[PDB]
DNA sequence: ATCAATATCCACCTGCAGATACTACCAAAAGTGTATTTGGAAACTGCTCCATCAAAAGGCATGTTCAGCTGGATTCCAGCTGAACATGCCTTTTGATGGAGCAGTTTCCAAATACACTTTTGGTAGTATCTGCAGGTGGATATTGAT
DNA sequence: ATCAATATCCACCTGCAGATACTACCAAAAGTGTATTTGGAAACTGCTCCATCAAAAGGCATGTTCAGCTGGAATCCAGCTGAACATGCCTTTTGATGGAGCAGTTTCCAAATACACTTTTGGTAGTATCTGCAGGTGGATATTGAT
């Protein structure tokens, strides 16, 4: 039994993602979290699709922007972990919340 | 009669510019060399990237600059990546990079 | 409850791009609060756009002059 | 009827890369490229208009604004041409 | 001339604590906070005609404005006194 | 002839708020409403700082209004705080605070 | 040299308004470096607003503004 | 022979220096390094006396900040002690670096 | 727990820098009356495109098993960084004089604005035919991991 | 190093969504020409305030000694988190339908601009007095730290 050692697939895919520039989160659960929050806001709105994938494409970039400012982080706490603490020093230091 | 574009020596459009300026709204009065010098630089820039990104598409066997080569041509260039730096790209990913503790053996 | 949409593996993924070799568990869900306060943040202010020219559709720009508010400008949809 | 400035940005892309085309999405970024880069040049002209209570913004305001908004080399380059094509504009007509 | 927000400043000084002081420094600080958010507010609302395509900065666009800018709570009060302000205005010879 | 402060009941001058609107080029029109609202903002938003100010004031045993006191109550007021989260209110030092984990053992 | 005139005396006082109790021998080094870029920064369009208004004086207005466009407004000033 | 043992005055520091609010760099040697910073922009040049002290001001206030944030990067690596690379991590992730 | 050395605090005091109360001058500003223009709300509606139903499918999510190796806990110790001094270099104050040049004011003309016309053009609606490359396929090459 | 399971590279190829080629129409853009109005460069210069000394003061920085205690190196191990596998759901795709609502064209008056005239005011300047509080001295007592 072929078995590759943990790590070399990560790794593997982060090579794979960083190559490609299509969306990671599936679009139409992504679509009903909008329209949920959007509704929370204010009732019967309407979204023309380009203003949901307008959001999806700053959601995931401002997602993938994060994770790397919280690697940074664990790499500085000699970790290769990412964990809850690394995404809020990332924060923090953002001033995303003093 | 030759357009303004054509007395400046220019591709990008100075008569547009100059009526960009007023509809903006930026002052009262908008001096005629103002869209001139605006439209230059416009067309500079543009020149730039589009220089950088042809090379990008190039580099990956492409014939074609889609967003990807935009964004690769930026984010490796020190001054447009400033000049852009709290810009997003629609497409574009991001630039190949694992730190080096990530990697493995030694 | 759909940020239970923003599944484990498309989180996964995100972090791949983002270089992320390894992920603790507890992650996921700080994820998902994180994603959360960013969109609601950004929707608000689109939203407010649309109420504001009094139509009853969130269009592409809303989100792109929302987002410019922000400072997070986005290239490729009308803006 | 909407304008774009892809008619313009196609006629420099064959300037500086002759066989080399340009998707529509890759067209849309570059168009919202040309324009945020006016806001910001033309909004920096404003302010600066407005420091110096003058009502008139002309190519100087659009200068100092360009050093003020590009990073060292692309600001040289830019004031070049741009100084370059307000000098060539004067001497016509 | 140089004007200022200082006795109008002053003056809100008083309603709220009548036997209080302020410095100089003080008064610079708070000068300088009213033409701060006075420029952020017109800013906004300076945008939000321009995307729709108006010509006039109505008192709704002032309001829309400062939703955008204000957290939470300053907002919703400072639209009441807004509301308030132009109510009492329009009912006065 | 009353002023429109005064018909609107405000202390801070709408006729100059007018006039700032105007020589701003925020648009080629301005509103007749716009700089009563306005005003009207700019007057509640100076009492809700001078509010707190002077509490701070109080509170250190002080009746001037100095630029600490103001510090003091914009970062300790979670709103006003975010509203000037990107300004420096010169000689406004900082707010006491030592992370927990520099404290002695005991 | 100047930078150098910025000793570690000041650099520890400033540390301490930070909160920060024991620093690195190497920090007061790395420290000037960073002040050094950030005054650049800042003097760098202040002087940029200056010979735009024609002057040979530096002011307040003109750091004021350099401030500004940097993202870091200063109130007390003027404007 | 009284002594105070190791972080005891530092903290005492730091409780005085959090309550005032006066410049802690001294002036002259500040305004030296304006006046030479400027000359390399623009040559013979005078300075208002309120623009140096603006100038002083700001920089104070932003070192200030960054040291708190320098503060929190070594307190999540587990130190007490700052370090060159709690500054440059919390430059990175500020965006003043990359 | 005791107890000496220091720092910290609170009550009160006084000199003075900075806040303040009065008088006077005045240009820019704010209100007021009036004739003229116009932005954009109304009302009507052409028509884009958003919401929604439908059926087929296989890409991809979910949940489990398993064990590799990372994080967390712990212990040890070299030496860095803090505290406390003795020294003395130079910042800070502040008086005061020159004089740079910011800021006020008169001029006056190149350049902008407003208006009237003609000519040019970029955006669009209708069709139609190329072409760069995404994606499938086969197989040669390269990477990884057990031995 | 050898060896076998797997991933990875790429040449080859075709389907087609997307890019491209063109004739047509055309309202808005853009340029030409006047007559008219004016913003702000230009020169002269008064007076604000910036650069400069001079100079005892002594605050505060710098060099040195000692050792407390923190950072970083090294050890161990429970169990988190990655890799692989089976099962099957729900997202993706293709697509046609009704119609909400965004947007185009026209009608028109409530509210804005442009002036002109009168009046009210906030800022600049003096000139003179008033006061909150910074900074100094006490004495109390809380804190730190050796025993």
């Amino acid at each position: 039994p072929h078995r590759y050692r943990p790590g070399t697939v990560a790794l593997r895919e982060i090579r794979r993602y960083q190559k490609s520039t299509e969306l990671l989160i599936r679009k139409l659960p992504f679509q009903r979290l909008v329209r949920e929050i959007a509704q929370d806001f204010k009732t019967d709105l309407r979204f023309q699709s380009s203003a949901v994938m307008a959001l999806q494409e700053a959601s995931e970039a401002y997602l993938v922007a994060l994770f790397e400012d919280t690697n940074l982080c664990a790499i500085h706490a000699k970790r290769v972990t990412i964990m809850p603490k690394d995404i809020q020093l990332a924060r923090r230091i953002r001033g995303e919340r003093a | 009669a030759k357009t303004r574009s054509s007395r400046a020596g220019l591709q990008f459009p100075v008569g547009r510019v100059h009526r960009l300026l007023r509809k903006g709204n930026y002052a009262e009065r908008v001096g005629a060399g103002a869209p001139v010098y605006l439209a230059a630089v416009l067309e500079y820039l543009t020149a730039e990237i589009l220089e950088l990104a042809g090379n990008a598409a190039r580099d990956n066997k492409k014939t074609r600059i889609i967003p990807r080569h935009l964004q690769l041509a930026v984010r490796n260039d020190e001054e447009l990546n400033k000049l852009l730096g709290r810009v997003t790209i629609a497409q574009g990913g991001v630039l190949p990079n694992i730190q080096s503790v990530l990697l493995p053996k030694k | 409850d759909n940020i239970q949409g923003i599944t484990k593996p498309a989180i996964r993924r995100l972090a791949r791009r983002g270089g992320v070799k390894r992920i603790s568990g507890l992650i996921y869900e700080e994820t998902r609060g994180v994603l959360k306060v960013f969109l609601e943040n950004v929707i608000r202010d689109a939203v407010t756009y649309t109420e504001h020219a009094k139509r009853k559709t969130v269009t592409a720009m809303d989100v792109v002059y929302a987002l410019k508010r922000q400072g997070r400008t986005l290239y490729g949809f009308g803006g | 009827r909407k304008e774009s400035y892809a008619i313009y940005v196609y006629k420099v892309l064959k300037q500086v890369h002759p066989d080399t085309g340009i998707s529509s999405k890759a067209m849309s970024i570059m168009n919202s490229f040309v324009n945020d880069v006016f806001e910001r040049i033309a909004g920096e002209a404003s302010r600066l208009a407005h420091y110096n209570k003058r009502s008139t913004i002309t190519s100087r305001e659009i200068q100092t604004a360009v050093r003020l908004l590009l990073p060292g080399e692309l600001a040289k380059h830019a004031v070049s041409e741009g100084t370059k094509a307000v000098t060539k504009y004067t001497s016509a007509k």
